């Protein structure tokens, strides 16, 4: 990490449920002890139903996301809608081939008519892992055990929303770089849905 | 590595000490710290071993090429400007090396002697007298310099400076090679 | 290796004439007529908008292009060459002058750059010379208003009033008798309209001819207010409504 | 023959370069330029062959300036001439920056001639097809007048002419030139030669370019000055 | 031998400018027509900049067929300085001149990478915090005659020199028509 | 492009006897977005270290007649980058024959700043209007961009941000937005030593020419 | 026939015709003769009659000093000779820089021949239409050296060689008047022989002859018009006296 | 698929690595006179003390071009990068202008930089060489 | 026919013409099929004629309409290999524009880009023009429905409506007469289906002898997406007059 950059210290979550996937994050961007931006949309979109959340260096992650969106546009022009695995592979290649110059970590959530929603994680270094759910960020370390004790396969939409809300609320509570509102994107067969939850709602949980 | 140059009314006198190497005993009669750029332009150099001689030979080759190509002799001012440009270009993309150059000539078109000094960064300055090496002698030159001095007076002043330098030096200071550039060309004084 | 080179396409004929340049001039002489007139208050550049198909939108293609806020140009010959040269000239106006001296280039220097680019294509090994002729009208502080003509060979000359294209000879003859040192911008516009009226075989209205002027500044076209020293653009393309109004009057 | 003229890098069986000869032949299609070296200055004159009405005669097609001491007269294609003139200006500025002195005329002439010769020795390059008359002053030789052709050869002259009527102009100069003429005599001789060798009815001011180099500064005559000189010389 | 360092003072008069430099030959002020430039710093970089600007101004005069204005020269100097972004010269330049078409005096200053610092009263280069900027500010009065401006700049140079030894100064007074060069061998 | 010559010579001079001359390091910059446009304001006092150099500095840069920006950090880098992006934007608008967009300038600036890996010290606030609406972005020197409604930058950015958090709401008029920006700049001036003097303002509204105001406070 | 359109095409009988055509281009140039003596080398060159208006202060000379001990004359296209001479001078200076020793005559001849050969190894280039004579002495040596180089890149060592236009007559004259067993002892005899050889083709005489004399320890002297005129007058007087009786 | 250029350092060195400038007396050694670099610049000094960003800036558009070609190969096939490289090579090889260094218009059109300016475009930047013949020899390989 | 050269490369004939460009233009009519493009109120419709002389050929694989991007559709008149080459290059150009400038590529900009490439092909001696005619149709967010045509000569221009093919004169004259009668530079219908029906009727009354669902190919561009109709959609449009 080059000196004087901006670090994406956040709370990133992605949970796969019966009807698709949900990607959630906070909205805090800090530079040391000062909150540079308390309203930040960290749910980066790379395709109509393929979204991602970034961590590490903001500039490197933004460049990688732009290149991945370009690649997916070319693929869609040629072959049509890509699967989440292809986007994860492009992300992994971009992160791994430049790991000596760029520090980047991605969490990719996607949906398609065949696989029915998937979550992939590319941590620092460039490895890729496919998981039923993923958490990342500086504030994730405080919810690990919680996330291991309340996740069930094939949950309904409401159960997944509540699980993500509770976990992100705890991460916000215990982490200094996590705060603000909770933003969630639901990817299902119907379409893309946006959800925002304010502090006065999740702080009472 | 001590070089001196004194400009008098009709000529330029350049004096250079014998070059020595650390831990090596050498006995020779030659001037390896001076190159004749042209029949009326002489150059003396002092600095790091290797780089300085390569630069001096490069400059001499370029000036000889110009003289052959144009069938004409460059003025001392043009020679000094070319040397300054090449020296600035040499350290363009590398760590600078220690080098100090005294260029003495006799402009035939102006019919007058000239002397220039260029340091390691490429700063060309026209001087009435100059020295490099030990850092003592500028006071002696200042108190005993006149713009209208003859060759003999300049040689006497150079002898006084050489004696003063030898006295402070721990008797390891060998002889000084002295050359005179004037209207008749470049000659060496064996006195 | 025979792949390291390519023989020159333009070569001297036994009579001493470069054949490709002459053929490019011949191609230019078959194009639609364009003209330029220099007045004491501005320079008028005019041309005829040809249309192979009546269903084509005439406003989508413009034969008059803004090079700089003070310099404009018109072409006669091949359209694609005009488009490529206009793009290159717009890029050069910024790379060579504005990013160096902090100001837009004069008319003569931009014309010289365009002429050099055009000449470089006549001494090459795989590109034919550009088959266009150029009329460039501009204004600069230290030289007033200027009009130049650039040949496919890369030669440019200043003109008081000139015309290129199919009816270049007739237009030049008409403009020889209708030019003087006391001419005004409005008189120049009227003379240009009259000269174009004798060259258009088909419908002659505001949607078949195109005009532009280099005159006084237009501060309303800057798009921002607050800086007195920021002069507005002097190049202005006359609308079809204004052309119709002038034709009626 | 037509089997040995399509390329610039092929010799004819007799040992002739046909493209270079065609480039030399192309010179006679341009206006006439005359250079005369006087005992205290240099005079350059040029006849505008392709000048008619409706042309801004105030604003130079044959006379160009390289530095404060060297000027050129052009006969041939104007675009190639501009290319070579910009190259010569850059070379003169480089010489001034390097040696802190003004470049001698012969060095610049030789550089341009070498460029011209190099352009005749590559398959993908055609000869420039321009001729230059160089008028310059330097502290080595004084005033000097040179000419260079598309082949890459250059020569020094006391009075030279290029263009469309070179033979007649050279004959007139040979008849009338004197080694002790002044600048005014050279101006009068150049004007008389241009008037005699012109293809127009009269030698009007609108079809002439004039320049002088004299003590050292240049002077490019404006149309009013040209008209005044024509009136003085009696040509009117 | 030494030479490095120095001071440059630029002041604006009624219809004239004054540019002054110190001196022990080697003068820090050079003119490219009716525009003057004074550079403080390494002598090698000063000479390099002088040669480059003479080159560029000669080419500009040959092409444009006219002299270069102070504003255009200021922009040119800024761009040339920014070209060496990662290898910048150890210099501070100051430009003075009179616009030959409008007559308004122009003075500007630059950092080592060509950031233009245009001041309407006066500009000090080399040393601007010890005894020069304050004394120039105290002694400055707007809209002075050329003689008054010359006296003010000479007084400022003397005050800076005092705060004795071998000292000289070169002062240029620039009007729209003629330029006066004076020495201060005091 | 930019030359790397004399890098070793400069390092040697710094390490042996010489000190490299410093570069101007530019000072409050603010941007406030109101219902039908944006306002970008900056302080006008520039100080050379601890000494005030000028009481009226134009720190507002122009990219397009309706796209403006204000920069902090190295002044030369900010000016050069803004001018280069403005030339590119003008060429692109001529090529497409359309009004330039703020997103295009943002993309160009981001890619250019990421090319040099943060060696160009320009931190920008870019505001503007285009056929798609009014936009306001913040650009970091390493090539990262952020979107917001009100932004502050510079040495006195904390006081300006406090003022903005105090008196900002979604529905604001042009006069209220100008007053809020002026108040933020004034707080940065009074409570910090890096800002002073007057304020430069630029207002860009949808469907109207950009209005540039110098010395709004007097 | 059809085999003369490129340098890379052999003819059925085994000739490259473009080389012959370059030699034909050479044959049009002015005559150039080189004579090797007992202790000197003399290079004579024929000049065209100068025109009335042509300047006579700055015209390039036929004989050029490549180095303080080596001179070079040419015949053929005058423009390519400048390129060859410049390359030779640069190579001489480079060799002196790299090896601290001035070039030998054979080394410079070989370099010029190599450049000429290298300019015949591509179809997009034109060979130099110049044939050169290189004369001098090896450093710290008293053996005269004279070499001839051809456009194809072939060089040879001669004792007396004429190249250019009407060179066959001068070559026959030298073959009938020069014997290698008895080279001229003095410089004056060599100069007289060179003048008499040149006068076979030169229409006017002293005003179309240029002579350069090279002697060891780098002694290169270009004769003036008066000396050549004296030689020509003496030769004409001797010829008239011999023809009288 | 690289964003920042990689492998910019030399792996081997020799005295005859610069094939264009080699001595004729000793072909295994470089020609110092014709290099025209200053006369005191050994090659080893080029291996140490370089600005870290110089390599990144010097080879930046090439890396993006290579990444674009790799993406085309992955998505479109071999034919698309083959055709792009063939067109670019034809355009580069046909051009030969010894008196200029500015690129052609068609090269910019192929590179999609018709209306793009960088510091390379703004800043495009002797006794021996730098003439037409040297460039002819370099181009033709003789 | 060219006399000497110009049979191989693109240089000027003595009359000042480029014969290779003209021959490439002539090569565009080999397919003997016609295409027609019209603009609706907020949509654009392209209709092309399908010919399947060989009964062994699979009809579903025969197509000359391509989806360059989400908003831009393209119709190619000419041989199919150059058609596919141009389609791939257009896709790459549109994606590169979107990546570089941060917004979707307009139709006119893509047409100008392809025209610049065609100019490169017409000027370079070692490159040949593609013997195809391209028609880009879309709904630009700043200009509404848009049709732009580019030819092998490097010339591009926008049309209120257009028709290209071996029988383009009849369709062009019929469209001109209709526009003169209705005095509107477009079609005053709010649904793209009615515009498709109008274009089918115009093609029927221009070419003659009608056609079935297997002899037609229809593409519709809206402000959201460009799509290509199938056999059932074309047949249903045929039913409604």
């Amino acid at each position: 990490l080059k000196k004087g950059e901006v670090s994406l210290g956040t709370s990133i979550m992605a949970v796969t449920f019966k009807d698709g996937v949900i990607l959630g994050a906070d909205s805090r961007t800090t530079t040391g002890a000062y909150i540079a931006n308390r309203v930040t949309d960290k749910l980066t979109r790379v395709h109509d139903k393929i979204w991602c959340c970034r961590s590490g260096s903001a500039a490197d992650t933004q460049a990688i996301a732009d290149i991945v969106q370009y690649h997916l546009e070319l693929y869609t022009s040629q072959y049509g809608t890509p699967s989440t695995e292809t986007a994860a592979s492009v992300f992994k290649e971009l992160c791994y081939e430049n790991k000596d110059n760029l520090t980047a970590g991605i969490i990719v959530a996607g949906y398609d008519d065949k696989n029915k929603g998937e979550v992939y994680t590319i941590p620092l270094g460039g490895s890729v892992h496919k998981l039923p759910y993923a958490i990342a960020g500086s504030g994730s370390t405080f919810i690990y055990g919680y996330c291991d004790k309340n996740f069930r396969e094939n949950m309904s939409k409401e159960e997944t929303v509540d699980f993500i809300k509770h976990s992100l609320s705890q991460a916000i509570k215990w982490d200094g770089s996590s705060g603000g509102v909770i933003r969630m994107v639901v990817l299902t067969a119907a379409g893309v849905e946006r959800l925002i939850f304010y502090p006065d709602e999740y702080e009472q949980l | 590595d001590i070089i001196l140059g004194i400009r008098v009314q009709d000529s330029v006198i350049l004096a250079s000490s014998k070059a020595v190497t650390r831990g090596i005993s050498v006995l020779k009669d030659s001037d390896d710290k001076t190159r004749q750029l042209s029949p009326h332009t002489l150059m003396s150099f002092a600095g790091e071993a290797g780089d300085t001689v390569q630069f001096a030979e490069y400059i001499q080759a370029n000036i000889q090429l110009y003289s052959i190509r144009e069938d004409y002799e460059l003025s001392p001012q043009a020679v000094s400007s070319f040397v300054r440009q090449e020296l600035a270009k040499s350290i363009r993309s590398r760590r600078p090396y220690q080098v100090n150059v005294l260029i003495g000539g006799y402009d035939k078109k102006k019919n007058k002697p000239e002397l220039y000094q260029i340091d390691y960064l490429g700063t060309k300055v026209e001087l009435p007298y100059g020295a490099h090496g030990y850092s003592y002698t500028f006071f002696l030159l200042d108190h005993h310099y006149r713009p209208d001095m003859t060759t003999e007076e300049g040689l006497d002043l150079l002898k006084l400076c050489v004696q003063e330098l030898e006295k402070r030096m721990p008797m390891d200071f060998k002889g000084v090679i002295v050359k005179i550039v004037d209207k008749d060309g470049i000659r060496q004084v064996d006195d | 290796m025979t792949d390291r080179y390519s023989f020159s396409l333009t070569t001297f004929s036994p009579s001493g004439k470069l054949g490709q340049i002459d053929y490019a001039l011949t191609a230019v002489k078959q194009g639609v007529t364009s003209l330029g007139i220099k007045a004491t208050n501005g320079v008028v550049i005019a041309t005829e908008k040809k249309s192979s198909s009546p269903l084509a939108m005439s406003e989508t293609l413009s034969k008059v292009s803004l090079l700089t806020p003070d310099i404009g140009a018109v072409y006669s010959g091949m359209g694609p060459d005009y488009r490529v040269l206009v793009d290159k000239s717009r890029k050069v106006a910024h790379t060579s002058y504005k990013r160096i001296y902090g100001e837009y280039p004069p008319t003569k220097l931009l014309v010289s750059e365009v002429a050099k680019i055009m000449q470089e294509a006549t001494q090459s090994g795989g590109v034919r010379p550009f088959g266009v002729s150029l009329l460039i009208a501009g204004h600069d502080e230290f030289n007033g208003f200027s009009l130049y003509q650039v040949d496919p060979s890369g030669s440019y000359f200043p003109w008081k009033a000139t015309a290129i294209g199919k009816g270049s000879v007739a237009a030049k003859t008409f403009l020889e008798k209708r030019w003087n040192d006391e001419l005004e911008l409005e008189d120049a516009i009227h003379i240009a309209l009259l000269t174009l009226k004798e060259s258009v075989e088909g419908e002659f209205n505001g949607d078949t001819i195109e005009l532009a002027i280099i005159g006084d500044e237009n501060p309303d076209l800057l798009g921002y207010t607050g800086i007195p020293t920021d002069k507005g653009p002097r190049f202005r393309k006359l609308t079809s409504q204004e052309i119709n109004d002038r034709l009626e009057a | 023959s037509r089997r040995y003229d399509s390329r610039t890098t092929i010799f004819s069986p007799e040992g002739r370069l046909y493209q270079v000869e065609y480039a030399l032949e192309s010179i006679s299609h341009a206006g006439t330029a005359i250079g005369i070296m006087a005992s205290d200055g240099i005079v350059l004159a040029a006849e505008r062959k392709v000048t008619s009405t409706l042309l801004e005669q105030d604003t130079t097609e044959k006379l160009y300036k390289l530095n404060d001491k060297i000027a050129v007269a052009v006969a041939g294609l104007t675009a190639d001439a501009e290319i070579l003139i910009n190259t010569a200006r850059i070379h003169a500025q480089n010489y001034l920056k390097t040696y802190n002195e003004d470049i001698p005329v012969e060095i610049l002439v030789r550089r341009l001639s070498d460029i011209k010769q190099g352009y005749t020795q590559h398959g993908g390059l055609r000869p420039f097809g321009v001729s230059f008359i160089y008028a310059g002053y330097d502290d080595r030789y004084g005033y000097q007048l040179y000419t260079s052709n598309p082949s890459g050869n250059y020569t020094g002259w006391k009075a030279i002419s290029v263009g469309a009527n070179t033979s007649a102009a050279q004959t007139l100069l040979q008849m009338d030139y004197k080694d002790d003429m002044k600048v005014d005599d050279a101006i009068e001789l150049a004007l008389k030669t241009l008037s005699k060798t012109t293809d127009s009815s009269a030698l009007t001011y609108d079809r002439l370019e004039f320049a002088t180099i004299r003590k050292v500064y240049q002077k490019i005559f404006k149309p009013q000055e040209i008209k005044d000189i024509l009136v003085k010389t009696g040509i009117t | 031998s030494s030479i490095n360092g120095g001071i440059v003072v630029a002041m604006t008069g009624k219809d004239c400018v004054a540019i002054a430099c110190d001196l022990r030959k080697f003068e820090k002020i050079f003119h490219y027509g009716h525009v003057f430039l004074g550079i403080t710093g390494l002598a090698t970089d000063v000479t390099t900049l002088n040669e480059m600007f003479r080159y560029k101004t000669n080419l500009y005069k040959l092409k444009e067929e006219r002299a270069i204005e102070p504003e255009t020269f200021t922009q040119l100097v800024s761009s040339s300085l920014y070209e060496r972004r990662f290898g910048p010269y150890f210099v501070g330049p100051v430009v003075a001149g009179i616009n030959s078409k409008s007559g308004k005096p122009f003075i500007a200053g630059f950092d080592l990478i060509g950031c233009i610092d245009e001041a309407k009263d006066f500009i000090v280069s080399g040393t601007a915090s010890d005894q020069l900027f304050g004394m120039c500010e105290s002694l400055y009065e707007p809209n002075l005659e050329p003689e008054d401006l010359f006296e003010t700049i000479s007084q400022a140079l003397l005050n800076a020199a005092d705060r004795l030894s071998g000292w000289g100064a070169v002062v240029y007074i620039i009007k729209k028509d003629e330029v006066v060069k004076r020495y201060l061998k005091m | 492009g930019l030359s790397f010559d004399n890098y070793q010579r400069n390092n040697f001079l710094a390490e042996n006897s010489h000190t490299q001359p410093k570069a101007t390091s530019t000072t409050t910059i603010v941007g406030v977005k109101f219902n039908n446009g944006v306002v970008i304001a900056a302080d006008t006092r520039s100080t050379q270290g601890p000494i005030v150099a000028d009481k009226n500095c134009a720190k507002l840069h122009r990219i397009s007649p309706k796209i403006w920006c204000a920069g902090a950090g190295t002044a030369a880098d900010t000016e050069a980058v803004t001018q280069l992006i403005g030339s590119n934007i003008e060429l692109h608008s001529l090529y497409t024959s359309r009004e330039p967009r703020v997103v295009s300038a943002l993309q160009m600036l981001k890619q250019h700043l990421f090319k040099y890996q943060g060696h160009i010290g320009a931190y920008l606030i870019v505001a503007g209007v285009d056929p798609t609406g009014s936009h306001l972005f913040s650009i970091h020197a390493h090539g990262s961009t952020d979107v917001g409604y009100y932004l502050s930058l510079g040495s006195g950015s904390l006081a300006a941000m406090a003022v903005l958090e105090s008196h900002w709401k979604q529905d604001l008029t042009k006069e209220e937005a100008i007053k809020l920006a002026s108040d933020a700049i004034q707080a940065g001036i009074w409570n910090d030593l890096g800002s002073g003097s007057n304020v430069d303002v630029c207002v860009m509204e949808i469907g109207k020419d950009a209005e540039y105001l110098r010395n709004y406070t007097p | 026939s059809g085999y003369d359109r490129a340098l890379s095409i052999f003819s059925p009988d085994g000739h490259i015709f473009q080389v012959e055509y370059a030699l034909e281009a050479v044959k049009r140039g002015t005559c150039a003769v080189g004579v090797k003596g007992k202790n000197c080398v003399v290079l004579g060159c024929e000049r065209r009659s100068t025109l009335k208006l042509q300047d006579t202060r700055i015209t390039p000379s036929k004989v050029s000093k490549i180095d303080s001990h080596v001179v070079l004359s040419f015949s053929g296209l005058n423009a390519d000779s400048r390129i060859l001479i410049e390359k030779a001078r640069v190579e001489a200076q480079s060799h002196r820089l790299t090896l601290e020793d001035p070039v030998t005559v054979e080394y410079l001849t070989r370099y010029v021949a190599g450049v000429q050969q290298r300019y015949t190894q591509s179809g997009g280039v034109r060979p130099f239409g110049v044939s050169t004579l290189i004369a001098g002495f090896d450093p710290r040596d008293d053996e005269p050296k004279l070499y001839q180089t051809e456009p194809s890149g072939i060089y040879s060592s001669w004792s007396a060689q004429t190249i250019g236009r009407n060179s066959k007559t001068v070559r026959e004259f030298l073959e009938k008047n020069y014997d290698r067993k008895e080279p001229p002892a003095t410089v004056e005899e060599c100069v007289k022989l060179t003048v008499r050889s040149l006068l076979e083709v030169v229409q006017t005489g002293a005003k179309n002859i240029e002579i350069t004399v090279v002697k060891p320890d780098s002694d290169i002297v270009a004769l003036s018009s008066e000396e050549i005129n004296q030689y020509v007058t003496q030769i004409e007087q001797e010829k008239q006296e011999q023809q009288e009786q | 698929m690289n964003i920042v250029p990689q492998d910019t350092f030399k792996s081997q060195v020799s005295t005859d690595q610069d094939k264009s400038v080699l001595s004729s007396a000793v072909p295994s050694l470089p020609d110092t006179l014709r290099q025209q670099e200053g006369g005191a610049v050994p090659l080893s000094t080029q291996l140490n003390d370089r600005h870290p960003l110089e390599s990144t800036l010097k080879n930046w558009e090439t890396t993006q071009r290579q990444r674009q070609m790799e993406q085309y190969r992955q998505i479109f096939g071999i034919a698309e990068p083959m055709k792009r490289t063939m067109e670019m090579e034809i355009v580069n090889r046909t051009d030969f202008n010894p008196l200029s260094t500015n690129g052609s218009i068609h090269r910019d059109i192929l590179l999609n930089k018709e209306c793009s300016i960088d510091w390379e475009d703004v800043y495009p930047g002797t006794m021996v060489g730098d003439d037409v013949h040297s460039k002819i020899e370099k181009q033709l390989g003789i | 026919s060219a006399a000497g050269y110009d049979r191989h490369i693109t240089i000027f004939s003595p009359e000042g013409r480029l014969y290779q460009v003209e021959y490439a233009f002539k090569a565009t009519n080999q397919t003997n099929i016609n295409s027609l493009a019209v603009r609706g109120k907020d949509c654009t419709v392209v209709i092309s004629q399908k010919k399947v002389p060989d009964k062994l050929l699979d009809p579903t694989t025969v197509s000359y309409i391509f989806c360059i991007s989400r908003t831009i559709g393209m119709v190619v008149n000419g041989p199919i290999p150059d058609a596919r080459n141009a389609a791939l290059r257009a896709k790459a150009e549109a994606a590169e524009f979107r990546y570089k400038y941060g917004y979707d590529m307009p139709c006119d900009v893509l047409a100008k880009r392809m025209a610049n490439l065609s100019q490169i092909y017409t000027q370079r001696a070692y490159m040949r023009p593609l013997g195809v005619i391209l028609t880009f149709v879309s709904v630009d967010e700043e200009l509404g429905p848009s049709i732009y045509k580019t030819d092998p000569a490097g010339y591009y221009v926008g049309y209120k409506a257009t028709a290209t093919g071996p029988k383009q004169q009849e369709i062009t004259t019929n469209l001109e007469n209709h526009f003169k009668k209705s005095k509107i530079d477009h079609i005053n219908e709010e649904s793209w289906e009615k515009v498709v029906e109008f274009a089918i009727t115009h093609m029927i009354d221009a070419l003659g002898t009608e056609f079935s669902k297997n002899d037609l190919e229809v593409g519709v561009a809206t402000k959201d997406k460009f799509f290509t109709l199938s056999a059932e959609n074309i047949e249903e449009r045929l039913v409604a007059i």
